[PDB]
DNA sequence: ACGGCGG
DNA sequence: GATTCGTATC
């Protein structure tokens, strides 16, 4: 049929996966096939076409007939009925259950049901359970049709957003992140396919010029399936049809690094910025990206650059923060940051490591402070007929009121600085 | 090749109810075809339940017979349950025949309705005894909601038989053929449907064949021209 | 009341009448004959032949079974996850096609589909790949999720050149025996800006209005692309000429100030021969002017001030 | 009757004769009407230039007494979401025109306020039922309309 | 009062209102007041129109003292009327005498409910008027079928249960008494057909003409491609229909005439789609 | 007359 | 995209 379906691996050695990752997956899987196995779930996450399920199928074609099929799901509570009958696959029915089919997680209700049902699976009191494996493909979700929801699963389709922290942190859940197929494996396999089609490629007179495309494809995509599809399309072609492969999305920190340091592929700042906006406007249009720029522009040279440049960068960021959510604001801010870091960049710089903004922690602390202040206010209102504005609680009482209400206690009420101390 | 006709009221009702239960077990209901019987059956996503209903040639006014798999020749095919459950939903002559299935409906008001549902050829995929009455289990099971109770316990004793849908429970005094020659747990969304197929052709005993907790349990009912079979898995350990 | 517009009257019916993308069109014809058409995603800009090529491919491939073989779904039709769960019965349908032929599901405007629909389309494309094939047609390929693009062969249609527009215009003219001159057709191509549909519409309007396709008659009913007038205004040396353009060719012609500001933003993004610092300063000034326009001050003085600031940051 | 109306509404043109200032577009649309073929039009210009008047007078010289059964006028005062486009406009376009005055007309006044989803869905209603219907789009700001919609519409600019 | 009508058989007007619900449930309603009777007209998307008529004989008193104009037109919303009469029918078992009233342009539509103890009075606000162009040509009928109400209602219910995204109608009368009338549906099941019988109790009369309603010919069929969204608007009216008359001309307008048992007369006009024809012919020759 | 067909 | 650790291989 199709090369990515006709040349599918028949053994693990034909699977395009790294040796160490393969070892980790193998040992984890075998440990999940033990009578009382610490780990109940195996959440494999990664980009598309990284042999996430290919390797699982091959491994369950060996492990299953050793301690005992893959029983794949077919995507409100239909998944409940499926999993209500996916637990009887016990010994003599041990059949690694693979959930590559995700019950619709773009819908709030069945997303919560998916999460709260996999939790019940995690906390099940049954003494014997089948090895549960979930494959989630990390793919940025494009810009919708004006969707004003703009929720978590409306920006990125990732495990973190489908599952809840507890699910992903549960001691009995093992997560093995997957990486794009390296060019070594990609060339090694795209050449095996060519020594199986050297006949047609010879009569086509492309068998001679095969390693050029085998290398260009291996350098353009980490997707094995897309690589094989592009190879099939080029081989069956006649003329000099352009070799185009699928397009992948950059990461958040990848985009930050591109803005700060740049990209080797392009030494043009304008072209790089325009392409980043064109292909990635679902992240370059979120305030967290500008917060990341502010938090990580000091990771250039480990923070050993002029103060004038830092002042210019932060001043521009502040100016663009009052330009509303306009498209020009980000295009100005990122361009200014890149220009500033381009003029000062040289050779000999041991750049630092970037980090995610801590604004979420500050917001959580603000919420905690609010919760603290409210108790003080109502206590006063019921015990001293006292109404105090939250502004005065945050500027005067938060500090004086607990000091007095504790010192008088020193000789129901608050004895500690409202919202914790200032450090 | 195939031409079958149903020309009675209760027979149409049993056909409808069996078709709906097969449709609610699997989206595509599976019908195989034999020169002496008509076999309809379904499957589950996790391969747990197996409900099969067989219609003998005496159940139809005419049963002429002239993909194909030999074992006696046998045609097996798949057709959508939800589509064909509305066709079988007064009727004077219900004719079914055969790349799309052919079914003819002739109303008592001389209205003839024609449908052409598409079908896909496929291949055929073929202790203690309890003979409790169907209605006693019916009244209890119709009082159990699938959403709130999922499993049913079948504890058989020589003194009495008590069934618990779990913890709503009911007890039936010992039953006609309680041959022990125990405890069994299985699902409920299909048991109620299976026990409610039979009581549609009014003119009523269910047979429970189970061996071990890890072995499947078989349900059998008898009709003058209809055969009923259900096999469900039970928790191994 | 019986004539059809030239855009639809002369829509190609065979792959040989689709100008441009020579290599892509040749590949499509080869797929039409050989068969075994892979999953494809056809991107590009408006008016290039992304749907006139997928429909022609489906015609020349399925042929007589083009009624039970081509399940066409587009934005005008509902395409929720429920629809994707019409796309399943069509795939499960068995039709006796010639060897090498497969059913085609033409999902026009796949960039507007919901993500749940795409996540289910993956299931359909995985379980029924041996009987039916999917032909996505879109304007921006990034709107299709990466797992779907992984299973498909991406074919990007480039902008139609002036020669492939002139050749099709000459064909249509010879069929419609209209009168022309070289300068008129050059102006039609110039205003088309790589759009075949816009070129046909402009030619039809010029023929209807006057009859003779010359430069004057074309330009008195079709205006020169305003992005190019914005670019001319932004690249002026002194402020006199820039403000002069802004007034005569943009304000007195009826273009809205907000349109001018948005076009200026895009022009600046794609501007050449300008330093990066200058470009980002101009972007900032254009953003400030956009802010002022959106707040209510849609006046010519704001645009004049923006051009003055741009000149000020150019000359230093 | 028409003596207690504001002068802006009392002096609304009723025929294409009374629309002044815009000569080229009026001449072109008159020739289009006479020739019997009317393409998908798009009228662009500053407010109060005579776009609504022009299209309404054109649809009165194209239909007549059946200007109420052949023309479907939707504007910003009406909901024009994705459901509206998929149902009301689609059913108006699919149905037959009782043969009256050839094709039916759909006037989308103030289309710049329409959401992008509706404009994207209207693309395959404009170019599928072009044999029975012709769409007219009136807008003051062209940046709010999708480029695909601009591609399939003939642009006429209403000068000040 | 320029118009006044009184009745106690409120079930008739209730059925009139429930037969007007299918044509949208929150929109404007046109009421035409003339000496002959009381008529409600509704139009949806310029593609389908209903016209119910309550004759003078349904009211003991029907004055119509208006003299300046022969007919009076008023536009009132239907959601207001529905929401009012819904709570008024709470005690419908009482002997209620409904009284319609209208004093002319600018005056509200009054609807008084007197139980001999309580006299509820409601004044419905009248809106400006935006409905005849959607009428078949009487000299161009291509087929004329008279069908029983119960059979048509059952067929429509079946088509609803099958989904029936699109619908087709057939009208062929062959040389003998071979009156063929069928309602084909394009549904999930595929190509489903509901054939009305040729017997005279269900199909009283089928006559196919050459677009002139005068020349009868056999062997030729008239095909109508209708959207079932519009075709289901007559189901609620056929539910109470004794006999249903179907008429279509070559311009693609289907006029469903429903008569109830005197009762109420319902006229539905439906437009035909642009448009499978050979598939229709091949399925019905088979 | 009772069972089935908001985030 | 950067650093740091760890291989595998020529
Ligand atoms: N050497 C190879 N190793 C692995 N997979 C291969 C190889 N050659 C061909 N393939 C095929 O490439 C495809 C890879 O699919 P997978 O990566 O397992 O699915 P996936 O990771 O979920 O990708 P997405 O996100 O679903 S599109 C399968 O269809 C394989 O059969
Ligand atoms: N390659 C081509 N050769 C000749 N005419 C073409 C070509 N491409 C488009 N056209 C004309 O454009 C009209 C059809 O437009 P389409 O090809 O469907 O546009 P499109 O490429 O699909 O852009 P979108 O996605 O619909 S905005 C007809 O008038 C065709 O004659
Ligand atoms: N060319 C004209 N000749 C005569 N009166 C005109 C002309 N243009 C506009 N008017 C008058 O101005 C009024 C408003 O113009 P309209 O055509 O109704 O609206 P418009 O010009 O389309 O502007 P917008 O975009 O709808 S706000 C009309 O009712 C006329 O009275
Ligand atoms: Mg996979
Ligand atoms: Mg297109
Ligand atoms: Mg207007």
């Amino acid at each position: 049929e199709q090369w990515y379906e006709k040349f599918k691996p028949n053994c693990l050695e034909q699977v395009a996966i790294h040796k160490r990752k393969l070892k980790d997956v193998q040992e984890a899987l075998d440990a999940m096939f033990l009578p009382n196995a610490k780990h109940r779930i195996l959440l494999l996450s990664g980009p598309s076409g990284c042999s996430k399920s290919t390797v699982i199928k091959e491994l369950s074609k060996i492990l299953v007939p050793k301690y005992r099929k893959v029983t794949e799901f077919r995507g409100m509570e239909s998944f409940s009925e499926f999993l209500k009958g996916a637990r009887y696959l016990v010994m003599s029915n041990l059949s690694l259950i693979l959930i590559e089919d995700l019950p619709n997680v773009f819908h709030i209700d069945t997303r919560r049901r998916f999460q709260q049902l996999i939790l019940q699976w995690l906390y099940s009191s049954e003494p014997l359970l089948p090895p549960l494996v979930i494959c989630i493909t990390e793919c940025e979700i494009p810009e919708n049709d004006n969707n004003y929801r703009k929720f978590g699963i409306d920006y990125t389709f990732s495990a973190e957003t489908i599952m809840n922290k507890e699910i992903l942190m549960h001691p009995r859940l093992k997560r093995i992140k997957f990486n794009p197929i390296n060019s070594t494996l990609l060339k090694k396999h795209l050449k095996f396919i060519c020594v199986q089609n050297m006949k047609m490629l010879k009569e086509k007179n492309k068998w001679n010029k095969r390693q050029e495309v085998i290398d260009y494809i291996a350098q353009e995509t980490g997707d094995i399936r897309s690589a094989i599809t592009t190879l099939q399309f080029w081989a069956t072609s006649s003329g000099s049809l352009p070799i185009s492969t699928r397009e992948s999305t950059i990461s958040y920190f990848h985009a930050i690094g591109k803005v700060i340091h740049g990209s080797h592929s392009t030494n043009n700042d304008n072209e790089m910025i325009n392409n980043l906006f064109e292909n990635s406007n679902n992240l370059l249009s979120k305030e967290d990206f500008k917060l990341g720029i502010l938090e990580n522009y000091n990771t250039f040279n480990k923070g050993e650059f002029s103060i004038s440049d830092a002042s210019s960068i932060v001043d521009c960021l502040s100016e663009c923060d009052n330009m509303n959510g306009l498209p020009e604001s980000n295009e100005y801010g990122l361009r200014e940051v890149r220009k500033t870091f381009r003029n000062i960049s040289k050779q000999g710089h041991n750049h630092g490591t970037v980090y995610f903004p801590r604004e979420w922690k500050v917001r959580k602390l603000q919420n905690s402070f609010k919760v603290q202040a409210e108790d003080w206010l109502n206590v006063s209102l019921y015990k001293y007929n006292a109404v105090h504005s939250f502004r005065n609680i945050t500027l005067e009482f938060g500090y004086y009121a607990p000091l007095i209400r504790k010192c008088q206690s020193y000789k129901i009420d608050v004895v500690d600085r409202i919202g914790g101390p200032i450090e | 090749s195939f031409k079958a006709t149903i020309t009675e009221s209760g027979k149409q009702n049993i056909w409808f109810r069996a078709i709906y239960v097969l449709s609610t077990i699997q989206d595509d209901i599976k019908i195989t075809v034999t020169t002496n019987e008509l076999i309809a059956w379904s499957m589950n996503e996790t391969d747990t339940t197996l409900c099969q209903v067989r219609f003998q040639k005496s159940f139809f006014e005419e049963y002429e017979f002239k993909g194909v798999q030999v074992i006696h020749k046998l045609y097996s095919f798949r057709v959508n349950g939800r589509h064909l459950t509305t066709i079988s939903r007064g009727i004077k002559s219900f004719t079914i025949a055969v790349n799309r299935l052919i079914v003819v409906i002739e109303m008592d008001s001389l209205i003839v309705k024609e449908y052409c549902p598409q079908f896909q050829p496929i291949k055929y995929d073929p202790i203690n005894y309890i003979c409790c009455n169907s209605t006693l289990l019916k009244n209890f099971l119709d009082n159990c909601n699938v959403n709130v109770t999922d499993e049913v316990k079948l504890e058989i004793n020589v003194h009495r038989l008590s069934i618990t849908a779990f913890s709503m429970s009911n007890t039936i005094s010992t039953l006609e053929h309680y041959c022990l020659f125990k405890s069994i747990i299985f699902k409920l969304k299909d048991f109620k449907n299976f026990i409610t197929i039979g009581p549609s052709w009014k003119t009523d005993n269910i047979s429970l064949w189970f061996c071990h907790p890890g072995d499947p349990i078989l349900m059998q009912m008898q009709k003058p021209g209809v055969k009923l079979e259900l096999v469900e898995v039970t928790d191994s350990n | 009341s019986l004539q059809l517009p030239w855009v639809e009257k002369y829509r190609p019916q065979v792959l040989s009448d689709i100008v441009g993308n020579k290599e892509t069109i040749d590949r499509l014809q080869q797929i039409a004959k050989d068969g075994n058409m892979p999953h494809m995603i056809i991107s590009g800009m408006p008016g290039i032949g992304k749907t006139t090529s997928v429909h022609c491919l489906a015609h020349e491939l399925l042929g007589r079974s083009y009624a039970d073989g081509v399940l066409e779904l587009n934005a005008s039709d509902d395409r929720g996850i429920d629809v994707v769960r019409q796309i399943k019965h069509f795939a499960q349908k068995k039709l006796h096609l010639p060897p090498g032929k497969h059913k085609i599901v033409i999902l026009d405007e796949a960039d507007s589909m919901t993500a749940g629909a795409q996540q289910a389309l993956r299931r359909t494309m995985e379980l029924y790949s041996n009987s039916t094939r999917f032909a996505f047609a879109c304007n921006q390929s990034n709107k299709i999720i990466e797992p779907l693009q992984s299973r498909c062969a991406i074919l990007r249609y480039s902008k139609l050149s002036d020669e492939d527009v002139l050749k099709r215009l000459l064909q249509i003219i010879k069929l419609e025996d209209v009168k022309y001159t070289n300068d008129g057709l050059e102006a039609i191509i110039f205003t088309a800006e790589g759009d075949m549909r816009q070129a046909i519409n402009n030619l039809q309007s010029t023929v209807a209005g006057h009859g003779l396709v010359n430069a004057d008659n074309v330009f008195k009913i079709v205006d020169s692309p305003h992005p190019l007038i914005v670019k001319k205004m932004l690249l002026a040396s002194n402020l006199e000429d820039s403000i002069q353009i802004l007034r005569t060719d943009l304000w007195k012609k009826g273009y809205s100030s907000i349109d001018i500001v948005t076009t200026s933003f895009r022009v600046t993004k794609n501007l050449a021969q300008v330093k990066e610092s200058v470009r980002l300063e101009m972007i900032k000034e254009i953003g400030l002017t956009h802010m002022r326009i959106l707040e209510g001050v849609g006046t010519y003085l704001q645009l004049a001030s923006m051009l003055a600031k741009i000149h000020k940051l150019n000359n230093k | 009757s028409k003596e207690n109306l504001p002068w802006v509404e009392k002096y609304r043109p009723e025929t294409l004769d009374e629309v002044y200032g815009q000569n080229e577009v009026i001449t072109t649309v008159r020739k289009f009407v006479d020739e019997g073929k009317l393409p998908h039009l798009l009228f662009y210009g500053p407010p109060g230039t005579g776009k609504t008047s022009t299209i309404v007078a054109l649809a009165r010289e194209i239909y007549g007494k059946n200007y109420s059964n052949m023309v479907l006028e939707l504007n910003a005062s009406d909901d024009r979401g994705i459901d509206v486009v998929r149902n009301q406009i689609k059913d108006f376009a699919s149905t037959r025109q009782i043969f009256s005055k050839g094709f039916k007309l759909i006037i989308l006044d103030e289309a710049d306020a329409m959401t992008n989803a509706a404009q994207n869905a209207l693309r395959r209603v404009i170019e599928r039922y072009t044999k029975n219907t012709r769409f007219c789009v009136l807008a003051n700001y062209a940046h709010k309309l999708t480029p695909a919609l601009l591609s399939r519409c003939t642009r006429f600019r209403f000068q000040p | 009062n320029k118009f006044s009508a009184s009745t106690v058989h409120l079930e008739h007007i209730t059925t009139a209102l429930s037969c007007l619900t299918p044509f949208g449930s929150k929109d404007d309603v046109l009421i035409f007041i003339d000496a002959d009777g009381l008529s409600f007209v509704r139009e949806n998307n310029h593609v389908i129109k209903i016209q119910l008529l309550l004759s003078r004989e349904l009211f003991m008193s029907y004055s119509y003292r208006n003299e300046t104009e022969d007919h009076m037109k008023l536009c009132v919303k239907i959601n207001h009327i529905l929401d009012s009469v819904s709570v008024m029918n709470r005690n419908s078992d009482d002997i209620v005498e409904c009284t319609l009233s209208y004093d002319g342009h600018g005056s509200p539509f009054v609807l008084i409910f007197e139980d001999s103890f309580i006299s509820e009075r409601v004044e419905y606000s009248t809106y400006l008027i935006k409905t005849n162009g959607l009428e078949l040509d009487r000299e161009r009928i291509s087929f004329e079928a008279i069908i029983k109400g119960e059979a048509l209602h059952s067929a429509l219910k079946d088509l609803k249960e099958i989904g029936c995204k699109e619908c087709y109608v057939y009208a062929k009368t062959e040389a003998n008494d071979e009156n063929v009338f069928a309602l084909i549906s394009k549904s999930q099941l595929g190509f489903s057909k509901i054939k009305l019988p040729s017997n005279r109790s269900i199909l009283e009369k089928l006559q196919v003409f050459d677009g002139d309603s005068t020349t009868v010919i056999d062997g030729f069929a008239v095909i109508g491609f209708f959207d079932f969204t519009s075709f289901d608007k007559i189901r609620k009216s056929t539910k109470i229909a004794s006999k249903v008359l179907f008429r279509m001309d070559v311009h693609g307008v289907l006029s469903v005439n429903i008569l109830s048992q005197p009762g109420i007369v319902i006229e539905v006009c439906m437009l035909e789609k642009e448009s499978a024809q050979t598939e229709i012919e091949l399925l019905m020759e088979t």
